[PDB]
């Protein structure tokens, strides 16, 4: 079959299995499917197995070279659409083959702003926390203050308004700033077993990790 | 607005900030603060480049977009030894070691 | 006959697959079919459902037959295909039988196993193709009916059901079935699912239902996709008060989106939204009163707060919606006086408003001559009226601000048009101004009456409101012209006498003296010329009597005389209802003067021998039978106040012939100029009976009704009508026991 | 007032205390500090990070990212560690 040939809703059955199940995705990676086909929007198989949060197609994606910063028409990266939903695993698992977290769509929102929007929505589980401090220590620092103020859904949740703006007025640690430029050199390649040769501290092998 | 200096002399280097409309005169009073070496007896670079303690700060060409504090404005100090100047002597800081490969460029 | 049952359908079946095979898309078929093609569609799927619905069991038993059953389902499935409404009806009527039998089977068992590897492609049919619930007859039925078939097929499975519905959100959120039908009609059916699952899983489900919804309210673009899109969202979330009650923060989310989409333009937009306010705010009332985990201040007082600007661009039954809302959120406030401070900053600004209006015509009255004051006036008066339906009795703190005020305009109103009616003729009615004047007046008397339902302190209301109602009232409806007569004035001293009952006794007599004659008159011709002004008088006169007897005893004879000539009109009356009422009526009024001897006499010896012949007359012409036990109940009545020596009296006018000895003569006359070709043997018989199962009202009912039949046969008359009093019983007895059946299954009937 | 830092390979940097308490380290450990195993050009850019943290605490304004350069962020890393900052 023509495994890259569009059909007529311009997706291709990689678009699909990427929805389904991990059992379609590597059949269709291991006869040549592109796994940076591009939808009539140009979002990936990535995309939509992020927002599917199927954690393990997502996976066997990257696994087999899907560049992890595509982006749509709209510059959403696979991490932007993963995180509006502030689905832990495959944020993690974009986090772990260095997705970047300091990127901002053509509206203007990052990851980290989509999460804390869905927080202040209050459909924030558990999850969304364990998300929202993952992505708060991939990313280092981040800001929210728009001339000096909270947006405005942010400042109905006076709990969440306060974090978050003494988070963002802390300068962060020089230890999580290492760790980020750190990250930023070892580039798009899996971190967790590029940083396993650096000359650290297994505890700083770790932490590069973002597991502490 | 403010400026973040680095004064450097052989091995030694002080961190200080001072106004913009400061002049190099009470800098040279922090250098006292710090060293006790008499005003008359420490001179101050700008690049390879001397100056006058009177001049503003500004004037010497530091601002507050040239001297961020992750960034200060380098300055030269040099002192009398027999009551003549020694030349201006500033060990480089140590270079970086070689950049791990699995850390190099793409 | 088992078997002839089980070999007709096998081989009838058999046949029918040289006929269709189960490859053929029957709804192809019926699309391009001649005219017989849709015909036989239609007649198969009918022999299947009757089949099935009575002979089921009788296939799931002989097991051989197990897999041409099976075929014969899948046939179900194919014929179900079809759109056309009566078709597809009858396949949803065997669904929903299907379902049923299955929940009642287990809330595996040994049969459910049959259906279940496939009834996931019932469940993906039912959802696919919801028909529309009131999202905002045919409509209702089929709605009603495939919402129960659709939560039972959740409580038989909820993870197929849940994932079904979140293949197809998603699918629509991917764009490859994006439609506003389809989004529509999945959206309908997740709210229709409402309450079928633990609230656990309902919490998972709409978590996730609602980031999908609010990704693709993101994700496309236009007003017209973004307006579908938030309507469809304000649907899910009311029909689910449960998951607001749980989430706080999100329920505060909706309701500043609610007060944002309030100030939209969109076409329904703004009606969506005050509809699923209200129908928050009553479910979720007490929520906005307390404080709640992390809060300052209790959300009511930011919504008063705000109200101002969150109204600024509703229309007036908008702003209507929006305060009936807040009713009921301030009708949550237990604390007496933090109630009161929330009814005063509620009010406000209708309050100012009426001050002003007020103020205006206390300077000058000739500002109540103008459209707009009087169309202020009404509004202020419906929002007023809403508001105290909301609040319930603590509200009499605004009322007994505006009260006197209120009435004064009332009475200005009044002057207006009989000053115009008595300028320009009666046809000034229907003018615009006299419209509104008219409009001011009803919605008055409509605050007052809901009021005073809603009170619950009878002696304040005899003291404080009730004489300023009644000055104002009774005498303007007396000189009105009829036009000019507000039925609503009937019915809000029916509604004061039903609660100030004794109280208010020594007012019915003035009651009457305004109202009766003036009224009466206008409603005993005919019909239709006052259907409204007729309804609201035997209301009150059913009212008055129950509660305060005795003013008819107080009240001057000559009235009394004619309340009764109007009782014998009403039960003598045609129409069901105004029979019905009558016939009420002239037992209570029997039953209440049997107490208070006093007069009691001159009472029975002037009515008794007129209600008996009418009583016999209606009998015998059988013109409303629905009344015939009634009739019995209140014949036996006589026939024991007769028998038991009440009268204690020689009734027979004038004479010395004791009763009953006269009363079976009277009957006999009666009956004989009734029935002249009945014998007097068999008058004599009827009357024994009637003299014997006086006391025995169900015994006294079946001998009459006995007597009425052969008296139809010897007319050779239609006899069963006689009966239908019987057999609606036994319908509405079915009706309940389905009605009872349904509170077992949770999500049948909406929150 | 002003505490001195040693680097491992001799040179002498001089910081204003209030800074240098920012480091939990310095702070347990104290008018001079030795360190036996930072380089120069590590201790140098902690110092920086130090007048950086100060200036920029509690910021109103939007902090400016601090730049590292790759090659001395994986030393930085550990003095940062060892250092506790
Ligand atoms: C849709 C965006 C929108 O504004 O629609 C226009 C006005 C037609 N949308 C995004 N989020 C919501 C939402 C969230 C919670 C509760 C409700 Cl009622 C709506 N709608």
């Amino acid at each position: 079959a023509e495994v890259n040939a569009l059909d007529g809703y311009n997706r291709t059955a990689l678009h699909y299995a990427a929805e389904k199940d991990e059992a379609c995705v590597e059949v269709l990676l291991e006869y040549g499917a592109n796994p940076n086909a591009l939808d009539g929007n140009r979002d990936t198989p990535l995309h939509w197995a992020a927002f599917k949060n199927n954690a393990e197609c997502v996976r066997a994606l990257l696994e087999s070279g899907a560049s992890v910063n595509a982006l749509d028409y709209n510059n959403d990266t696979p991490l932007s659409w993963a995180a509006m939903k502030g689905n832990l695993e495959s944020v993690s698992i974009l986090l772990d083959y260095g997705a970047e977290v300091r990127v901002i769509n053509l509206i203007g929102q990052t990851p980290i702003s989509r999460l804390v929007a869905l927080l202040v929505r209050g459909l924030g589980t558990e999850k969304e926390d364990s998300c929202f401090e993952l992505l708060h220590r991939a990313v280092g620092h981040f800001e929210l203050r728009k001339n000096g103020t909270m947006p405005r859904e942010v400042a109905r949740d006076p709990q969440l308004c306060e974090k978050l703006t003494v988070l963002c007025s802390a300068p962060g640690t020089l230890k999580t700033l290492a760790r980020y430029a750190v990250r930023r050199s070892l580039g798009l390649q899996y971190l967790p077993d590029a940083v396993k040769g650096l000359p650290l501290p297994a505890s700083l092998k770790e932490y590069l990790l973002l597991l502490e | 607005m403010d400026v973040f200096l680095m004064i450097r002399r052989h091995k030694t280097t002080i961190f200080t900030d001072a106004k913009e409309s400061s002049t190099v005169f009470e800098l040279k009073r922090i250098v006292e603060g710090i060293l006790k070496r008499p005003p008359d007896e420490q001179r101050l670079y700008k690049d390879d480049q001397l100056l006058d303690d009177g001049k503003t700060l500004g004037e010497c060409g530091f601002t507050s977009q040239t001297a961020r504090p992750q960034a200060p404005a380098t300055v030269g100090l040099a002192f009398r030894a027999d009551d003549t100047f020694e030349a201006l002597c500033i060990e480089p800081f140590s270079s970086p070691p070689e950049l791990p490969d699995v850390m190099k460029p793409q | 006959y088992e078997e002839q049952f089980v070999t007709l359908f096998t081989l009838t079946m058999m046949q029918l697959k040289q006929m269709l095979p189960l490859n053929t898309n029957i709804r192809l078929a019926y699309s391009n079919g001649k005219d017989d093609e849709q015909n036989f569609i239609q007649n198969l799927s009918l022999f299947l459902c009757t089949f099935l619905k009575e002979h089921d069991q009788l296939i799931e038993k002989r097991l051989n037959l197990r897999e041409t059953l099976m075929e014969a389902l899948h046939y179900m499935l194919l014929v179900s295909e079809v759109e056309e409404t009566e078709i597809f009806k009858i396949c949803l009527e065997y669904w929903n039988h299907l379902a049923a039998e299955l929940y009642r089977e287990s809330p595996v068992p040994p049969r459910r196993q049959l259906y279940l590897p496939m009834l996931f492609k019932v469940r993906l049919l039912m959802v696919s193709r919801m028909a529309k619930p009131e999202e905002v007859t045919d409509s209702i039925n089929l709605y009603k009916n495939m919402r129960e078939t659709l939560v039972y097929l959740t409580h038989l499975d909820y993870v197929d059901t849940e994932r079904i519905m979140t293949e197809k959100l998603h699918n629509q959120v991917n764009g490859t079935e994006w439609s506003w039908k389809n989004l529509n009609t999945l959206c309908w059916a997740i709210g229709s699912i409402s309450g079928a699952m633990h609230e656990e899983d309902e919490k998972r489900f709409l978590v996730t239902v609602i980031k999908d919804l609010l990704g693709l309210c993101e994700q496309k673009r236009g007003k017209d996709n973004k307006a579908i899109i938030a309507s469809n969202i304000m649907y899910i979330v009311g029909q689910y008060p449960r998951f607001l009650r749980a989430h706080w923060k999100f329920l505060k989310t909706v309701v500043n989106k609610l007060f944002e989409f309030m100030h939209e333009t969109h076409d329904g937009v703004q009606d969506m939204a005050c509809d699923t306010f209200i129908k928050i705010a009553q479910k979720c009332r007490r929520h906005f009163v307390q404080v709640q985990v992390g809060e300052v201040m209790p959300f009511i007082d930011e919504i008063l707060n705000n109200i101002n600007t969150i109204i600024c661009d509703l229309q007036p039954q908008q702003v209507h919606t929006f305060y009936e809302a807040v009713g009921y959120m301030i009708g949550a406030q237990t604390d007496q006086t933090v109630q009161e401070h929330l009814i005063e900053k509620y009010m406000l600004l209708p309050n100012q408003v009426w001050d002003s209006i007020i103020q205006q015509a206390t300077k000058n009255v000739d500002i109540l001559k103008d459209p707009e004051t009087v169309k202020q006036l009404g509004s202020i008066l419906k929002t007023n009226v809403r508001a105290c339906k909301a609040v319930g009795h603590p509200f009499v703190i605004q009322l007994g601000r505006i009260y006197l005020d209120m009435l004064n305009v009332y009475k200005c109103l009044s002057e207006n048009i009989s000053a115009a009616i008595q300028a320009n003729g009666e046809m000034v009615t229907k003018q615009p101004l006299i419209r509104s004047m008219r409009t001011v007046k009803r919605e008055t008397l409509k605050l007052i009456s809901g009021w005073v339902s809603r009170s619950n302190d009878p002696q304040m209301v005899a003291e404080n409101f009730v004489p300023p109602l009644l000055d104002a009232v009774l005498i303007d409806y007396q000189r009105n012209v009829p036009a000019a007569r507000e039925p609503e004035v009937l019915s809000t001293m029916a509604i004061i006498v039903n609660k100030l009952g004794g109280h208010i006794t020594a007012e019915i007599p003035q009651i009457f003296d305004a109202v009766f004659e003036c009224t009466l008159n206008m409603i005993n011709k005919d019909f239709e010329e006052y259907p409204e002004h007729r309804t609201n008088f035997f209301l009150l006169l059913q009212a008055v009597n129950s509660h305060c007897f005795p003013a008819f005893l107080a009240i001057p004879p000559t009235q009394f005389k004619l309340v009764l000539d109007s009782i014998i009109w009403a039960f003598k009356h045609t129409m069901r209802n105004v029979a019905d009422t009558g016939l009420q009526i002239l037992f209570t009024l029997l039953q209440n003067v049997a107490q208070e001897e006093a007069a009691a006499q001159s009472f029975y010896q002037t009515y008794f021998c007129d209600i008996l012949q009418h009583i016999f007359s209606v009998v015998t012409d059988t013109s409303h039978t629905a009344g015939l036990t009634m009739h019995a109940s209140i014949l036996a009545y006589m026939f024991n106040l007769v028998e038991e020596g009440k009268i204690s009296t020689s009734l027979n006018p004038g004479n010395p012939v004791n009763n009953q000895i006269f009363l079976q003569e009277y009957v006999a006359n009666l009956l004989k100029s009734a029935f002249p070709h009945l014998q007097d043997a068999q008058v004599k018989l009827f009357v024994t009976g009637l003299f014997s199962l006086n006391q025995d009202i169900p015994a006294f009912k079946e001998h009459l009704r006995d007597f009425l039949v052969q008296i139809k046969e010897f007319a050779g008359e239609d006899t069963s009508d006689l009966f239908l009093e019987e057999r609606e019983i036994a319908l509405r007895q079915a009706d309940e026991e389905k009605h009872k059946r349904q509170m077992s299954v949770p999500g049948i009937f909406n929150p | 007032m002003y505490v001195k830092l040693i680097s491992s390979d001799g040179h002498e940097f001089i910081v204003k205390r209030e800074h240098a308490l920012t480091s939990g380290t310095i702070k347990a450990m104290l008018n001079e500090v030795n360190f036996r195993e930072i380089p120069s050009h590590v201790l140098s850019k902690v110092c920086m990070y130090f007048t950086y943290k100060v200036r920029y605490t509690n910021s109103s304004t939007e902090i400016p990212e601090f730049p590292i350069a790759p090659e001395i962020a994986l030393e930085l890393l550990m003095a940062a560690n060892f250092l506790d900052c």
